[PDB]
RNA sequence: GUAACGGGGCUAAACCAUGCACCGAAGCUGCGGCAGCGACGCUUAUGCGUUGUUGGGUAGGGGAGCGUUCUGUAAGCCUGCGAAGGUGUGCUGUGAGGCAUGCUGGAGGUAUCAGAAGUGCGAAUGCUGACAUAAGUAACGAUAAAGCGGGUGAAAAGCCC
RNA sequence: CCCGGCGAGGGGAGUGAAAAAGAACCUGAAACCGUGUACGUACAAGCAGUGGGAGCACGCUUAGGCGUGUGACUGCGUACC
């Protein structure tokens, strides 16, 4: 008969902390856009945001192999006259270092408001600190 | 009770006397009395004649103690319009719509 | 009711020649 | 200088419903006459600020 | 079509479709492609044919019982209550009276009645002898209609 | 014989109009372009017909695959642990069993595991 | 108190005491239908099937309605190729109802 | 405007050899429902305890059907405790359609089988009537020019002095 | 009889089977224009539909869905001759 379907109202939203010290940085993106999209949950709903809430430290110090941290651009388009610009890696580590994974994770998340959702519960900083700790964010290890 | 009234029949075109309308829908009789009477529109007094109406139909022909009365229900709606011919340049020929509108108002004390 | 019995004769085209 | 297709409806309320207008919601009783009119304005009768103003 | 046949506008430049008379099917007032014209229905049928289908007819309401065979049957005056009479006591409304010699008596009093009819021997039709419930013949009409037939 | 073909054609109106009613804007209330719409549903209706199959399998694996690397084996493996084992059992039935009940589908990765090694 | 078990070439999971539509049988509309074959018998304790159709379980079950389901429409067209094709479905069905599990 | 992996991104998530698993179509298989074609065991103007197969389709060819005006059936039947049209609903048939009814209506309609079409509209820059669109936008028709006071009138800048 | 401008129209009364049969007058649909009700919509892109689909508003036997309206989100989906 009728196939399972997840209500919203009675979604349990859990808390995890992964830590981006020494990981890969499409290894680590990949695995937080199908916890995100709740993949690794067993009742799993395309149309529902079953995922779960992951909290990402030290974003600065996300590696990548070979010469990607020089040859790596991150291009965008300001929409005007000539305002496309290129950033390196390295530029963006240096002026803000959550932006490059928050990318990452936009892009391996899919299209749309149920999309714009799932990424709306990232929440990377980049220090070690956060200030999350009253919702008992117990560390995910991965 | 419903004490209707409307002018069939009306001039004002009913797209420029529905504006008129909506300040007064809802509202207690003699706030929109004065509203009408205020209002800088040849439509306000087109309906201001129309509530006066209305109000003597309902002190006449039923209960009297116009003081708790409001204006329910207020709807403008179009009338049958008129064919004129009107001369354009280049022996073109166009047909202007004088528009009619029919205005009901309907007052009731609950 | 009678429908428009002068029609003006169309601009001229332009040259596309 | 002319449309391609038909605007809806949809379209055209849209566009009118910033042509309603708004009450004044202002009406001023005179302090003698105690009659309504347009604040800053005189009464129908002539009677202005309780002092009358027309004498007519 | 009463009508003119000049152009309704000219051919090129206008607006509008392509006319060429205000006449066309396609205009109000005025029309129809395909006008009927006064045609003669008649059906040609051979006299076999038409023997054939008469015969089958007479043997089916014999086979049915509807054709009734009597004597002499004949109205002393041309008044129809005594048509009536004489129908009612034999029980039968919607019958077919076919002499061999037409009395104008008996046509007199059927004339004005509808559910009964008269005819001579030589003047039948399938459509009649179908159309009717009941026949009621007569010896000399029954001969005559034998003989016809052959 | 003149006929008169309005009561039809209004009745074959009425019959699109009634099967494309609920769409936004002149679809819902224009017939020449409503009876574009239906035909398209119909369209859209057939391709559906198909499309859902392979829809619900695939949310289906997609449960089934969450639920057997929450337990510890990947679908894959799960899947041929279960045809070895000659079990016939569908990913519907499987996909319920997972979201329902915990316990059985312990026993049936269990089984699978066993079966594989 | 749940089994599963194929009948028309699809499993059904059905409980004690429920109503299941499922594909119309040759059967009678007040005749209790036997089914053998069942996939798992489900308790407090789970028992599986080493081999399909378990051992001795079996499904009782009587049916209820005898009806057809509801009009799906299909139409067929081809784009500008003067083609349009019109047909209505209704799929039989024969409901039952699951009153007994055996184990 | 990155733009010559689809993107994310990947140092294996790049290429060669092999293997074991899975996803993967309207393809096949399992079930039910419908129609054509040939056979044999039988029914013999028709069902089949059946069997194998066919069923994408334009132009085109063949067959079977739904709808309406009128005529015979039909001076028979429904119908002022409500016909036709209009308007929603529930069933029903592979379908054009059919049945009953909530409300308006007010006096015509017509079962089954046959006969003829001015017999079915979504287009032809189609014809007739109406209503939207632009849009409450241009414009309100020589840049010789109106103001005040009194009068009538419900209302006056344009009516009278 | 009343409102209204000794108007137009409307509201009461009466005639009339019926006055949403009132002379703009048999039956009175559509495009088009509003009111009230329930839902959805002000961070979300494209033939505006289909499959799934949570919630909300209305009645039911039973106390679970079922009949209707709405429908966020989701895969697919570039009108007709």
């Amino acid at each position: 008969m009728k196939t399972f379907t997840a209500k919203p109202e009675t979604v349990k939203r859990d808390w995890y902390v992964v830590d981006a010290t020494g990981k890969t940085l499409g290894r680590l993106a990949t695995e937080l856009a199908r916890r995100l999209r709740g993949k690794h949950k067993a009742e799993y709903t395309p149309h529902v945001d079953t995922g779960d809430y992951i909290i990402v430290l030290n974003a600065d110090k996300v590696a990548v192999t070979g010469n990607k941290r020089t040859d790596k651009v991150y291009y965008h388009h300001t929409g005007h006259i000539g305002g496309i610009k290129q950033a390196t890696f390295e530029e963006m580590i240096a002026r803000r270092p959550e932006r490059v994974i928050e990318i990452a994770v936009k892009g391996m998340l899919p299209k749309g408001p149920l999309g714009r959702a799932m990424f709306r519960k990232l929440k990377v900083y980049a220090g070690n600190e956060h200030n999350h700790a009253a919702q008992q964010p117990q560390v995910l290890d991965i | 009770m419903e004490t209707i009234a409307k002018h069939r029949h009306a001039r004002s075109s009913a797209q420029k006397v529905r504006l008129v309308a909506d300040l007064i829908r809802g509202k207690k009789v003699s706030q929109a009395l004065d509203i009408l009477t205020y209002t800088n529109k040849k439509a306000a007094v087109l309906v201001k004649k129309v509530l006066e109406s209305a109000i003597a139909n309902a002190e006449h022909n039923d209960g009297a103690d116009i003081d708790d009365l409001k204006v329910t229900k207020i709807f403008v709606d179009e009338g049958p319009s008129m064919k004129r011919i009107m001369p354009r340049a280049k022996g073109r020929a166009d047909r202007i719509l004088k528009r009619t509108s029919h205005i009901t108002v309907v007052v009731s004390d609950r | 009711n009678n429908r428009p019995v002068y029609i003006p004769r169309p601009r001229p085209p332009h040259p596309r020649l | 200088a002319v449309q391609q297709n038909k605007p809806t409806r949809s379209k055209r309320g849209m566009r009118r419903s910033h042509d309603a207008l708004t009450a004044v919601t202002s009406l001023s009783v005179d302090k003698t006459s105690g009659e309504k009119h347009l604040r800053h304005h005189i009464t129908a009768d002539g009677y202005y600020r309780g002092r009358k103003v027309i004498a007519k | 079509v009463t009508g003119s046949g000049k152009k309704p506008w000219r051919q090129k430049g206008t607006g509008r479709a392509r006319s060429g008379s205000i006449k066309s099917p396609i205009w109000r007032s005025g029309g129809v492609t395909f006008a009927a014209r006064p045609q003669d229905h008649s059906q040609k049928v051979n006299k076999k044919m038409y023997r054939g289908a008469l015969k089958s007819i007479l043997s089916e309401l014999v086979r049915q019982d509807r054709l009734i065979v009597v004597e002499k049957f004949s109205v002393e005056a041309p008044k129809t209550k005594l048509l009536a009479q004489k129908l009612k006591d034999m029980a039968l409304e919607d019958v077919l009276i076919i002499t061999g010699e037409l009395d104008e008596n008996l046509f007199l009093a059927a004339r004005n009645l509808h559910k009964v009819d008269v005819r001579d021997a030589t003047g039948i039709d399938p459509v009649s002898l179908i159309a009717f419930d009941k026949v009621v013949m007569t010896a000399d009409a029954v001969k005559q209609v034998e003989e016809m037939l052959a | 014989a003149r006929v008169k073909r309005g009561v039809i054609a209004r009745a074959r109106h009425k019959k699109i109009l009634k099967q494309a009613k609920g769409y936004y804007g002149a679809r819902s209330r224009v017939y020449r372009v409503a009876f574009q719409a239906v035909i398209k549903a119909g369209q859209y209706a057939y391709r559906d017909r198909r499309q859902r199959k392979r829809q619900f399998r695939q949310l289906w694996i997609a449960r089934i695959n969450a639920a057997a690397r929450q337990n510890g084996i990947s679908y894959s493996k799960f899947i041929n642990g279960l045809k070895k084992a000659s079990v016939e059992i569908d990913r519907k039935i499987l996909a319920d069993i997972a979201v329902f009940d915990k316990v059985a589908f312990t026993a049936l990765v269990e089984k699978a595991k066993a079966a594989l090694a | 108190m749940y089994a599963v078990f194929q009948s028309g070439g699809k499993q059904h999971r059905v409980s004690e005491g429920q109503t299941v539509r499922l594909e119309k049988l040759d059967i009678a509309t007040g005749e209790t239908v036997e089914f053998a074959e069942v996939l798992m018998i489900a308790n407090g304790e789970e028992v599986k099937i080493g081999v399909p159709f378990v051992d001795g379980g079996v499904i009782k079950a009587e049916v209820v309605a005898h009806g057809r389901g509801e009009k799906v429409k299909i139409v067929k067209f081809r784009r500008r190729k003067h083609y349009r094709k019109q047909q209505g479905h209704r799929q039989w069905f024969t409901d039952v109802k699951i009153t007994g599990i055996s184990a």
